[PDB]
């Protein structure tokens, strides 16, 4: 948690349905966005922060929250945007000898700024006489080691926490979600919607040969009459369905 | 990195733009119709900068402005790539494009460019010294008597880097050929300067006969004519000379005999005259501040 | 995936002198790193596991500093018997790795 | 505990050999991991391949040791390593690393065996 | 401590609707079955002025 890893996610589609088998018993309580509508959403910036904290310390991962993890290990900004995911890992991060490999910062001169990492191993001076490299009384190592106790409740068990931070510009988007598709129906009055281009008309085979970069097709009336299907590279004519005045 | 001292100092050559600098503005399809659009376009018959390479070694750093038109009379593919950035060092993230013998290399990273970047059978790449913080990478198919004409248009709008290309077999020849949009880069860095990349044959080092042209984009209005195929065949500048302005107003390529109204003539003011009285109402701050004894 | 380098290759300090060996990783390995020292004709033994915790039977002079990508081992004192080679292990992600162990760094103590 | 090696001898190039790591005083428990390493006569250590001593062997291989080597467990106190198409550069000193944590890979190695020397000649 | 507000609920209330149910909230994978353990919380919380 003190040396928390930071990861960049971009230029990809984010699928959130996978995060049930990989991370069972997960908690998706988060801030800044509705969890449900994340599937049809676009993110321009994504940060991933992952570490392991104790069960009693999972509540400390929240904006405006103070504590041992918050002040000395990982501080969240008040205006934090993005969501956090935490699930139990007793089957993975618990050893019969003891999970002594996970350390956290315990003594620190001042509370950490949001989204900051401290890897210093200097001996902390909690008194008046300088430590001078001695770890005796009034001179404690700033980092202590987790001693996970699976025998007790979940508060003394290793919790794997992954912190995701976004910005939600949804204009220069590089991370988005799937939208699926339906099979093509032709030669009838059809409500179509191609990449957000909703319209009604009759979809017929098109003889036009517009260039590979060239996507749409416009007319004199400055309306889209020709379209190329994103699923299959084919040319379609969009014609308004037969109409006319009745007398 | 090898410093080049064999450079011959010379003022840049110049030539007319003629009818180059046209690209498809969008991905929409129009055929057998005339459309007018306002976009950054290369002015017709402008004077562009001409560099000649042969012992002529022209590798300067040119400002980017709002856009750049790149053309080069080429044979044997002397020109290799381009370098884009602002500070051209590791302080600010820069951009690199190289078309080596196998592919094209696209990398945006905090490069540390050599003072004299160049390339050297070609198996010696000395154009940079380090790369610190890399963001995006891409590899694709290679882009490629004078027999090769290559046109390139580079733009940077809304954090996107648009590239337009056209390969043509043949100073600048007269003609017309629109440029298709090749690749869009969603990078989002600001570019103010650049420098091209060349390949040098070692035998000292011998440079072949080639040249390249640099143009600068400007916000103008064009009227473009689409053929029945769906491609651009002719375009008319709407601000070059009064005759072309008349064509733009009528939205037609042929103007019938007569008199037409195009626009308005306005003399632009060039000075500012603020007139206020001789303010002489000085507040008694002298008594307040310069008092020898202040209150408790 | 993770490529680890150990520098310097050769070091030489007086018996009362101090020498430091730094271990650098291509990307962040957090707290997962170990230090190993082998004498000629003898397999190495663990010295500094988790990059900070001292091993058993080892003098306190052996220690560890740094975290994430750069890890440094500082030798406070030699006694002409610690002249050997030091290796660092990534012990972080070994799915497809050519070698978890770092480069070789022998220590020469001029007594 | 000891992890004395076996099966080390002069071998012709392009051949196969069977190196056996035998544990003494303990058995290959599931909760603790074992790995295999080798040391060239002139350079530092390297990792090639090894398998876990658990119920489900989480066998793991190195990039340069992708398919040439083969490691399997034959008994609770006997593990063997098989390599084929041996080359001139394969000569080294082979050690039987004993891990301390079963995180699906070589973690901190607390115990090593004396090791064996395998060389190639013609 | 005599004033209570709902903290856990499956879905947003429609306009002019009252929710008086005291059923235990299942916030995890295992069913609560009346137990108030981990990921099993009382939907109503009390004000702490
Ligand atoms: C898109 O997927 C369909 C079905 O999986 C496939 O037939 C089609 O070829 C794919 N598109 C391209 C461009 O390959
Ligand atoms: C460029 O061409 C114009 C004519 O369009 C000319 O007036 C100008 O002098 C030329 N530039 C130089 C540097 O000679
Ligand atoms: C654009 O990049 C330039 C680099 O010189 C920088 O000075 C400027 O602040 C940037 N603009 C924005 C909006 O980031
Ligand atoms: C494209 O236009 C040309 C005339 O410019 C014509 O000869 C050709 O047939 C057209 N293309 C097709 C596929 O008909």
């Amino acid at each position: 948690v003190y040396a928390w890893n930071r990861k960049r996610i971009s230029n990809c589609v984010a699928d959130y349905s996978v995060l049930y088998n990989l991370a069972p018993f997960f908690t998706f309580k988060c801030y800044g966005v509705s969890p449900t509508k994340l599937n049809d959403l676009c993110f321009t910036n994504v940060y991933a922060d992952s570490f392991v904290i104790r069960g009693d310390e999972v509540r400390q991962i929240a904006p405006g929250q103070t504590g041992n993890i918050a002040d000395y290990n990982y501080k969240l900004p008040d205006d934090f945007t993005g969501c956090v995911i935490a699930w139990n890992s007793n089957k993975l991060d618990s050893k019969v000898s003891g999970n002594y490999n996970y350390l956290y910062r315990l003594f620190r001169k001042s509370n950490l700024k949001p989204f900051e990492r401290d890897i210093s191993t200097e001996i902390y001076q909690a008194g008046n006489k300088p430590c001078n490299g001695v770890a005796g009384f009034n001179c404690y190592f700033p980092l202590r080691s987790y001693s996970f106790r699976p025998t007790y409740g979940v508060g003394h068990q290793p919790y794997r926490v992954v912190v995701l931070s976004f910005e939600l510009l949804h204009a220069p988007a590089t991370v988005c979600g799937p939208k699926k598709s339906t099979n093509l129906v032709k030669n009838k009055c059809v409500n179509f919607n191609f990449n957000g281009l909703k319209g009604t008309g009759v979809l017929t085979e098109s003889n036009k040969k517009f260039l590979p970069f060239q996507q749409f097709g416009r007319d004199i009336a400055d309306t889209t009459d020709a379209v190329r299907d994103p699923q299959t590279l084919e040319i379609l004519d969009i014609t308004p369905c037969s109409f006319g005045g009745v007398s | 990195c090898v410093n080049l001292t064999t450079r011959t100092q010379l003022p840049p050559a110049y030539t007319n733009s003629f009818t180059r600098g046209v690209y498809y503005p969008d991905k929409v399809f129009r055929s057998s119709v005339l459309h007018s659009t306002q976009d950054l376009f290369l002015p017709f018959f402008s004077n562009v900068t001409w560099f000649h390479v042969i012992k002529r070694f022209d590798n300067p750093v040119l400002p980017f402005n709002d856009g750049v038109y790149f053309a080069s009379i080429e044979k044997s593919n002397i020109i290799r790539g381009w370098i884009f950035g602002t500070t051209l060092d590791s302080k600010t993230q820069s951009l690199l494009i190289v078309n080596n013998a196998t592919n094209v290399v696209i990398k945006v990273c905090e490069f540390q460019f050599c003072n004299d970047p160049f390339l050297d059978m070609e198996s010696e790449f000395r154009v940079y010294s380090s790369a610190n913080n890399c963001t995006f990478e891409y590899v694709s198919q290679p882009f490629l008597n004078f027999k090769n004409l290559r046109e390139f248009v580079f733009k940077n709008i809304d954090g996107y880097f648009k590239i337009y290309s056209k390969h043509t077999p043949i100073d600048l020849p007269q003609g017309f050929s629109a440029l298709e949009p090749l690749v869009d880069l969603p990078i989002g860095i600001n570019i103010t300067r650049f420098q091209t990349l060349l390949a040098l044959h070692r035998s000292g080092w011998t440079a072949g006969a080639a040249a390249y042209y640099v143009g600068y984009l400007q916000p103008r209005t064009f009227l473009l004519k689409y053929n029945e195929n769906g491609t651009i065949t002719d375009a008319v500048d709407c601000a070059l000379d009064p005759l072309s302005e008349t064509k733009c107003t009528l939205k037609s390529f042929t103007v019938e005999k007569g008199i037409y109204q195009t626009s308005n003539f306005r003399v632009q003011p060039t000075e500012s005259i603020v007139r206020f009285p001789n303010i002489t109402n000085l507040c008694p701050f002298d008594e307040v501040f310069n008092a020898t004894r202040f209150a408790s | 995936d993770i490529v680890m380098t150990q520098t310097p290759a050769s070091v030489s300090e007086p018996v009362g002198g101090t020498v430091t060996i730094k271990c650098q990783a291509s990307e962040s390995i957090s707290n997962w790193l170990a230090w190993y020292q082998q004498k000629p004709g003898q397999p190495p033994k663990l010295l500094i596991y988790a990059a900070f915790t001292l091993a058993s039977g080892v003098p306190s002079r052996f220690k560890g500093s740094g975290s994430g990508t750069q890890f440094t081992l500082t030798i406070n004192g030699v006694e002409c018997a610690d002249a050997a080679t030091y290796y660092c292990q990534q012990t972080y992600s070994s799915r497809d790795v050519d070698n978890v162990f770092g480069g070789g760094t022998e220590v020469v103590v001029k007594g | 505990q000891s992890l004395e090696e076996s099966g080390g001898d002069l071998v012709k190039p392009g051949a196969s050999l069977t190196l056996t790591c035998t544990a003494s005083g303990f058995s290959f428990s599931s909760g603790y991991d074992m790995c295999w390493v080798r040391q060239a006569p002139g350079k530092g250590l390297e990792w090639i391949a090894c398998i876990g001593t658990g119920s489900s062997g989480n066998i793991y291989y190195a990039s340069w040791a992708k398919g040439r080597f083969t490691i399997s467990k034959t008994s609770s106190t006997t593990v063997t390593l098989q390599m084929t198409s041996l080359t001139a550069a394969d000569t080294a000193t082979y050690f039987c690393a004993r891990d301390d944590a079963d995180y699906a890979g070589p973690d901190y190695f607390n115990l090593w065996g004396p090791g064996t020397l395998v060389t190639v000649s013609s």
